[PDB]
């Protein structure tokens, strides 16, 4: 399964992984907003939005 | 702005804040001292100390910082940092710790006529005597004195502050209702302000702010009075139990152990001042002595109950008096029961009268309407 | 006119306090320091911190601050404030808080030949692990480590002071103006220069001067308030064997009330023992043992009551008498052995076990 | 030395500590950050604060503080104070109530090539996530996060000098053991700004609480009272000591609850093993009281059935006490 | 390094004065926008009513003097200057127990070519905030941090709120910013509402240091787990034993012992809870109300079983009749009083347990002040 | 004032604050140091420290700070900040954990003749000498030693301003009463230095604790427990009630031991009077436990036969089932002797320091 | 009888009292060696050397 592993608005970058899920994690801190991308989709602290997905390259 | 910079450069060309302003040699600078009490933090009596957060109003006329606003783009007042302008050393004198000077150095406000204003906030920890003889049902005077540490009455003349619209002086600690939090255990009844001199020292003068505050004892009332009332009820009940149950000492000494437990509870929260005994400690000791006498009299009752003709012979005086008051062993239990009922009535009278007298003495303690200040 | 003004203005002119006073390269400033303890303020085992008031003196040489006494009206000693001169940054490294430096920055006494005599008083919250094995009958071996904070062994040479030609390898104590802490007595007080051979000549941690303080606690407050009350109260569990085993004999309440009093003493000792989890305190071991003894007392009372109220009462009394001696002997030998072990714990008569010297004037 | 005086004078004639020491403002100042653990002052579970004594090793190159040793008598190292040069403002991103930056000056070593070696001490009070679930047999993995407060990655970059902190001079805590300790450098990018990295270093220490103080202070008496309370059932009901022994061991357990509640941390994040075992003992005692009151009621209502009930209850409560003290 | 030339031109060549506020004429106002990032909530221990918390208060103001042309120099887009060289508007926390009014670390500022200065100094603040113990330990505390500008009046500087952008529109930051990833929840306190408000007091005049205010409220609800495990459950169980003491026969004269010992355990629990609360007399704590109710009930238990014991041991100078009278009155008293205790405890502890915060701060304001749904 | 500004500018032009004010280096600065006890903040015995709020008043003449009042318009007193002139460094030698020197500046008063009038405040945490032997009826005599740190007698000489410390504005402590306060000055010479005196001024205050808090919170419950523990012997053995009374009064006394050790200072220099009394009461209660146990064992003896015991216990009754009678006689004998022991011990433990 | 009342290395001075013994109390402090002389001799703290002498002019 191929999905983006970049962070925030970097140039796109992909990685191979055995999980059937790929997530986009977005949250805001005292400076700005952070977008985190990777495989699977684990539990997150309250106040963070997550985008569990199943197809290839869907966490853009 | 550029004009403000020009005015600041002109004013501070030859001005040093280590020289007292004086038109003529020997002149006095009239300093107005005021106080706004933001909140009364704590008045813990273990260390005999009161902590307050206050704004200390100051107002003195400095002739060197005056100008013509018509020549400076119509600017009437400036905000100059307090370290760039002379200020009197108006400090707290009766402070428990070593902090004399104001905590926060806000910049001063100077008008074009030379008038200078200062409202520096401070966390003042002042020491004040605690009249612990009606504790906790007490009110504390707990004064707070302000004066210039270095300048005396021959160089400065302290005065009372002025209200917002300034025609008449204010002689009391004013409170901003927008920024004020009640302590929750103290209520500010009187808050006068008065200048003090000393006849022995003609070179002395201060401005003093008092706080006649009366404690709210609900916490102490509940947490000590109510269990003490229950302990007194147990101690008065232990007589009504029959001697044959053989369990009077269990109840009596359990009540005494409980009252010692509340002594342990309260020993932390009572001040360690030896001037006088507070009401609450006197009440605790009264209850403890009452329980001790209950134990002693119940031991007497048990001893009279278990006496037998084979060991004790009835004297004539107890027979007539205890079989007089009601208006061979069976006589022993009868005398035991009569003595028990007499002790029950006697301790009812003693406990009720003592408790009512103590609470009436501690309830007629009210701060005077005139704080004599 | 005070000519000391002329000397100060001449010496401090073109004098930089950020410069090592080395004349050239390969010149090492020999710093001689001796410690004079004034008060042993406290030692709290909860924080594992030792508080003392000490007057450390530091001596060293500065070639830039020497003059000719003949041309300056014959004066040879001048006092210069410490903030205007270069100072060797000797600090107490093993401190619980961040107070590395001295408390009072006293004036520095300069001499004709550029010698220095700085005696700044200081209060140090030094750290030392607590050996709780023999508490409260314990002796603590607390240290005070002094090393230069910035300069290494190639720039300064820390060493002990030399008085009358012999190095003062001890913490100086004023015999007539010193009072005991009241809980701790000072037995040994050696001082030795130490090297960290695991670390090279550089890196500022090679050399150090260590001032030891072997102190033994005075166990008078603990005995009369914790130890003796505990042993006296729990000596009462052997009296359950003389009470009758019937209704009103009333053994179980005595045993359980002595146990609850021991629990109250466990609360009382909870505020005194430290939080170190390396060894069980000796008094803690005794408390656990004596509660176990009370446990045997309670169980034995239970079986005695069961037998005397079933079987027959006389066999119950025989069991009672037989086990009374066992319980009394057990309690006596346990308490005697524990308190003998506590008492026999004494400070070693050598400050360093392998070093034959006494390290005392 | 007069030569070193000439160094200190010449190097600081036109030196601004306000301005970072880089040849061109586009470039970045590279800093190698290192941590040297010394001791653990304390670990506060209720306040979730870990206080430690550390010295922060910082190395970086200054281009404006170069000199030729041959021109100045051959010296190659000086000891300028901190307040005379530029300083990276390394701060704790998870400070609880300590000092964010470093408040100790501790004059820094300066090589002739411009390299600067600064090792100031600090008392880091890092906010620590305390997990009270296996207390006291618990493991702590709370860290300290370091980073440049005002400069970003493309201006001032910090790199760890070693993959793990320095514990060559560590002093044993007495109640904590370091299983592992490492250091990681994090790259974080913001949506505002695709090419502005922000760098930080987190030094995480694994800590094992030594379970001896709480075991001999809190665990032994819980088991002690628990084994007591099941023993009351073997007493004959004829002796009037059944309720006395049972309620008195309950009262001793109450005083023990008092000492525990003043001893163990008061944090309410989760119930620990201490809390679970205290609850188990308390429930055991309460059930013992209730059922043995029923036993006395059976006696004074029957003696044989009361005795056999007492033996059965004794066996059952021995069994459940053993399984409860083994499971927890 | 063009930074040297830029700093020298800005601060020294132009004669920058840090003691004069940055206005063109002395009639304009300086717009100062504030935020507050709560790094962590340290504690709110109730003895001193202190709210100690590490916060990251963020400033943003315009300084026309700290401007330059980027193209004239090298393309220097961001500049950094220590606070002691630039005009820093000192706002202070008006309510604090200790004497710390300013921020902890006076960190470096960031100034842009247009003069936009941003300052984010970390600070540890120990504010004074009252505590209502009425529903302890199930209570929620609503106490705040109050920030005021005591150096300049509202006629000179204005303390606004930070405004950000999502879709090209500006909306004020009306809440305390919490970093969801970095923030670890406190072990005793749970943050429910974090509203931020700018306060203007019409009572006073603009030419005064106490006309404007920015308040960062914090409504936090305690986690009732420690107290329901070490204070509620054992007390309830021993109260249940006190109630059950009536089911003990009077033949064994040992009921007084059980009742009085339960009362003494109640006294021990009172000792324990007396050091967990401030000496506040506004209202009785729920623990206090429950404890005094249960101790009064246990005293009634003691008195009533004493009546039973006295009735049992009566003599004509037949005894089975007195024994049955005692048993009957004991059963009647149990049936009367045990439901009273059970219902009272249940009612008290469900009344305390039903104390969720009103889910809407500033009751006369429909806005929930939540970061999920901004205003503009 | 412009005149005062000109005067301040003139005085502080060539002035140097790091040189003592003497015309010739052989001279010494004459300083008159005096104290003003304002309050006695606290006296903790466990750390053996006394802390008080004072302000030490010292006077000296600075020759190079003089001026002619007629030249400057007539000003005679000026108020230079203390940070810019020469200051003697008086250091509390027995400082425990406070400040060796002062930290407050509190600008001084300067006279036209050069005299300097400087009264800065300071909280002295002076080390104390605590003797806990008659506590709480204890009198303390710990001192407050001051002297110049870096200078000696021949360079900076200090003398007391008044023979006694100034206590005109000393507020009452509330738990201490002061008998005597006194000020002494000592010269010490060293085997070095045959003509180099070293000077100091030692102020000692005789402090007596006000014994009312400890008497009515720590002693009266001890009296009650001591009276009650010996009264169990009046309670007949027939009721299984001696044991509960005696062990429960012991347990209550143990709780009172908890509170007393929470209150009493934890110093271990010597056993205090309160500690001696509580140890006596512990021993008394324990002895009552053993005596009650042996009495109970006597009561429930039953046929072994009763021996001379009946010869003396059935002559003792003549000067005021058989096992119960002898137990009763023994109980009354022990009650009498235990009341006597309790009262004589209570009188004797506090006999002295009260008579 | 007559002893010496001088201290350390001061010029010799003599005094008379009712005690028939002298003493020379010598101890070391942080600045030098102190010698205290008079008549009689009391108990002293450890670390101090005494020369309790019964003859006349013997505490020199
Ligand atoms: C209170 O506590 C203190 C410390 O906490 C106790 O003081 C300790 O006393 C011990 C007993 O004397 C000391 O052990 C002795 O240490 C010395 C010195 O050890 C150092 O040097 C060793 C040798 O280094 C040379 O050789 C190496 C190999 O060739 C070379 O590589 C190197 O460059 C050197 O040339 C080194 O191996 C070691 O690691 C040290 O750095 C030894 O010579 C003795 O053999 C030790 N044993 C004895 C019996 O003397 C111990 O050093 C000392 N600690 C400290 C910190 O000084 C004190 O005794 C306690 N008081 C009590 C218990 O009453
Ligand atoms: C609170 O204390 C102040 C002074 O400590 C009291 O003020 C004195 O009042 C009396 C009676 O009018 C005057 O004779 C004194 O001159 C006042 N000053 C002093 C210094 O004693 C004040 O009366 C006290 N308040 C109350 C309510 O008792
Ligand atoms: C939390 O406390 C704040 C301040 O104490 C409350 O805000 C004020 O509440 C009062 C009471 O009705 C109103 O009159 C004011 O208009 C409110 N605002 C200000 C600025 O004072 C707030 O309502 C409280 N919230 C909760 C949920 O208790
Ligand atoms: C502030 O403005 C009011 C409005 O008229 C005025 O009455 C008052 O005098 C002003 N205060 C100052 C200090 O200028």
């Amino acid at each position: 399964m191929i999905c983006y592993n970049q962070q925030s608005s970097q140039p796109p970058t992909t990685k191979t992984c055995s999980e059937t899920s790929c997530y986009k994690k977005t949250w805001r801190d005292h400076r700005g907003t952070i977008i985190e991308r990777g495989c699977g989709c684990p539990k997150v602290k309250p106040g963070i939005k997550l985008h569990c997905c199943r197809t290839d390259k869907c966490n853009n | 702005s550029v004009m403000e910079d020009t005015l600041l450069s002109v004013l501070f060309e030859t001005y040093n804040p280590k020289v007292r302003p004086a038109q003529t040699v020997g002149d006095k600078v009239t300093v107005r001292v005021g106080l706004t009490l933001t909140n009364l933090l704590i008045l813990n009596e273990k260390i005999e100390e009161m902590t307050t957060n206050v704004f200390l109003n100051l107002a003195w006329t400095d002739y060197r910082l005056q100008w013509d606003p018509a020549a400076y783009e119509g600017i009437k007042d400036l905000r100059i940092p307090s370290s760039d302008v002379w200020q009197p050393d108006i400090v707290l004198m009766n402070n428990n710790d070593g902090s004399f000077e104001i905590t926060l150095h806000v910049n001063v406000l100077v008008q074009h006529t030379g008038a200078v204003s200062w409202q520096p906030s401070a966390i003042y920890r002042s020491s004040c005597t605690i009249k612990v003889m009606y504790f906790p049902f007490d009110w504390q005077n707990c004064t707070m004195v302000f004066k210039s540490y270095t300048y005396d009455t021959s160089e400065v003349t302290l005065q009372h502050a002025l209200d917002a619209k300034g025609e008449r002086e204010v002689k009391e600690i004013v409170i901003n209702k927008d920024a004020f939090t009640e302590n929750g255990q103290w209520s500010i009844e009187h808050k006068p302000s008065r200048k003090n001199w000393r006849s022995d020292d003609p070179s002395y003068e201060d401005v003093t702010f008092y706080l006649i505050i009366q404690r709210k004892p609900l916490f102490y009332i509940v947490y000590t009075i109510i269990p003490c009332i229950l302990i007194s009820i147990l101690a008065i009940l232990v007589f009504y139990l029959p001697p044959d149950a053989g369990e009077k000492m269990s109840l009596s000494i359990s009540a005494l152990l409980a009252v010692t437990v509340f002594l342990l509870l309260l020993a932390d929260k009572v001040p360690e001042t030896s001037l006088s005994v507070p009401i609450i400690i006197r009440y605790l000791m009264f209850i403890m002595i009452l329980v001790a006498f209950s134990v002693i009299l119940s031991v007497v009752v048990l001893n009279l109950h278990h006496r037998s003709p084979n060991t004790h012979t009835m004297p004539n005086w107890i027979r007539q008096i205890f079989i007089t008051l009601p208006p061979l062993k069976k006589d022993w239990q009868y005398v035991a029961m009569v003595a028990d009922r007499l002790f029950l009535y006697v301790f009812f009278v003693i406990c009720s009268i003592g408790t009512f007298s103590i609470f009436l003495d501690a309830s007629h303690n009210v701060p005077p309407d005139n704080p004599f200040a | 006119e005070n000519e000391e003004g002329r000397l100060i203005e001449k010496l401090l002119g073109d004098y930089d306090k950020r410069i090592i006073p080395a004349k050239t390269l390969d010149h090492i400033i020999d710093v001689t320091l001796k410690l004079t303890l004034t008060n042993l303020i406290s030692l709290n085992e909860k924080e594992e911190a030792l508080t003392t008031n000490v007057w450390i003196e530091i001596q060293w040489n500065d070639y830039r601050l020497s003059w000719n006494t003949s041309e300056y009206e014959g004066i040879d000693l001048v006092r210069i404030p410490s903030e205007l001169l270069w100072l060797p940054d000797v600090v107490l490294e093993n401190n619980v808080d961040g107070q590395f430096e001295v408390a009072y920055y006293a004036n520095v006494l300069v001499y004709n030949d550029g010698s220095m005599y700085w005696l700044p008083p200081a209060i140090y919250r030094s750290t030392c692990p607590i050996a709780v094995t023999y508490f409260p009958f314990d002796w603590q071996n607390c240290s005070l480590v002094f090393r230069s904070q910035t300069y290494n062994a190639h720039e300064v040479n820390l060493q002990l002071s030399a008085e009358e030609g012999e190095a003062v390898e001890w913490i100086h104590i004023d015999p007539e103006d010193f009072t005991e802490n009241g809980e701790w007595t000072i037995r040994h007080r050696p001082a030795k220069k130490n090297y960290n051979w695991q670390l090279t000549k550089d890196d500022t941690d090679f050399q150090e001067i260590i001032f030891f303080l072997i102190i033994q606690r005075k166990p008078l407050f603990y005995i009369i308030n914790i130890i003796a009350p505990c042993v006296l109260i729990s000596s009462l569990v052997v009296l359950v064997y003389f009470l009758p085993a019937q209704a009103g004999g009333q053994k179980c309440t005595l045993s359980i009330s002595v146990l609850l009093a021991q629990t109250i003493f466990l609360f009382l000792i909870a505020q005194k023992v430290p939080e170190t989890s390396l060894n069980v305190p000796l008094i803690g071991k005794y408390l656990i043992f004596v509660m176990f003894v009370s446990m045997l007392i309670v169980m034995n009372c239970v079986i005695v009551l069961n037998v005397s109220l079933r079987n027959w009462v006389l066999i119950g009394k025989v069991i009672d008498k037989a086990c009374f001696w066992i319980a009394l002997l057990l309690f006596s030998i346990g308490t005697l052995a524990i308190f003998l072990t506590g008492h026999f714990n004494q400070v070693p008569e050598f400050p360093f076990p392998g070093d034959p010297r006494k390290y005392v004037p | 030395s007069e030569h070193e005086t000439r160094l200190v004078a010449n190097l600081l004639e036109n030196y601004n500590k306000v301005i970072r020491p880089v040849e061109h403002h586009t470039h970045f100042v590279d800093i190698t950050v290192g941590l040297q653990l010394i001791q653990l002052i304390s670990v506060d579970e209720v306040n979730q604060i870990v206080e430690t004594n550390v010295r922060l090793r910082q190395q970086w190159i200054d281009v404006r503080l170069r000199w030729n040793p041959a021109d100045y008598g051959g010296i190659k190292k000086i000891r300028l104070p901190s307040d005379d040069v530029w300083l990276p403002d390394l701060v704790l991103y998870n400070n609880a109530d300590g000092d964010f930056a470093i408040v100790h000056m501790t004059k820094l070593l300066l090589d002739y090539t411009g390299k600067i070696m600064w090792t100031p001490p600090a008392i880091f009070k890092s906010y620590c996530e305390i997990i009270v679930t296996h207390f006291p047999f618990d493991q702590q993995n709370c860290t300290m996060k370091l980073g440049i407060w005002t400069y970003d990655g493309t201006k001032v970059s910090i790199s760890p000098e070693s993959d793990r902190p320095d514990l060559s001079t560590f002093m044993e805590s007495g109640e904590w053991v370091m299983k592992d300790y490492r250091g990681w450098k994090h790259w974080v990018y913001y949506t505002c700004c695709p090419d502005t990295p922000y760098l930080d270093i987190t030094y995480h220490f694994i800590m094992q609480r030594i379970p001896l103080y709480f075991v001999v202070n809190v665990i032994i008496p819980c088991l002690l009272f628990s084994f007591l309370t099941g023993l009351v059932f073997y007493l004959p009901t004829d002796s009037g000591e059944k309720m006395t022994l049972s309620i008195s061991v309950l009262l001793s357990l109450t005083v023990f609850l008092l000492v525990i509640v003043e001893l163990i941390p008061s944090t309410s994040s989760a119930v620990p093993l201490i809390g679970k075992y205290m609850l188990f003992t308390m429930i055991f005692v309460i059930s013992s009281i209730i059922i043995t009151v029923v036993v006395i009621n059976t006696h004074h209502r029957w003696k044989y059935v009361a005795m056999v009930i007492d033996h059965i209850l004794l066996c059952v409560f021995m069994l459940i006490c053993i399984i409860g003290t083994v499971s927890v | 390094n063009e930074e040297e030339r830029l700093i020298n031109d800005l601060l020294i060549v132009n004669k920058y004065n840090k003691h004069v506020r940055p206005v063109k004429h002395n009639n304009e106002v300086v717009n100062i926008a504030l935020s507050l990032t709560l790094s962590n909530l340290i504690s709110l221990k109730e003895t001193d009513e202190t709210l100690t918390s590490n916060v990251w208060m963020d400033h943003a103001w315009y300084d026309h003097r700290l401007t330059w042309n980027a193209s004239e120099y090298s393309d220097i887009s961001i500049l950094r200057l220590p606070p002691e060289l630039v005009w820093i508007p000192d706002i202070v926390l008006q309510n604090n127990n200790d004497g710390q009014y300013h921020v902890a670390y006076f960190c470096n500022v960031l100034v842009r070519p247009n003069g936009y200065v941003t300052w984010l100094p970390p600070a540890i603040f120990r504010s004074s905030c009252p505590i209502n113990v009425l529903y302890f330990p199930f209570d929620w505390q609503n106490c705040s941090l109050k920030f005021t500008a005591l150096n300049y009046d509202a006629n000179e500087i204005t303390m606004d709120l930070m405004t950000d952008t999502i879709d090209g529109k500006d909306y004020p930051i009306e809440w305390i910013i919490i970093d969801p990833e970095a923030f670890t929840e406190n072990g005793e306190w749970e943050i429910i509402h974090k509203p931020a408000k700018k306060n203007i007091y019409p009572d006073k005049f603009p030419n005064g240091t106490n006309y404007q205010d920015v308040t960062f409220y914090l409504i936090i609800r305690r986690k009732p787990l420690f107290y329901v495990i070490n204070f509620i459950t054992p007390c309830v169980l021993i109260s249940f034993l006190a109630s059950l003491a009536f089911y003990l026969p009077a033949e064994s004269g040992e009921k007084m012992s059980t009742a009085i010992s339960v009362l003494l355990a109640q006294a021990v629990f009172l000792l324990l809870t007396s050091q967990r609360l401030p000496e506040t007399a506004l209202a009785v704590p729920l623990i206090g109300k429950y404890l005094m109710f249960i101790m009064s009930l246990v005293t009634g238990v003691i008195v009533n079983c004493g009546i039973v014991l006295n009735f049992h041991f009566r003599t004509p100078s037949e005894v089975g009749n007195w024994n049955l009278v005692g048993q009957t009155i004991d059963r009647l008293s149990m049936f009367i009083i045990t439901p009273v205790m059970v219902l009272g405890t249940i009612f008290i502890f469900v009344m305390g347990n039903f104390n969720h915060p009103p889910a809407k701060p500033f009751e006369g304001d429909p806005f929930d002040y939540s970061s999920d749904h901004p205003r503009c």
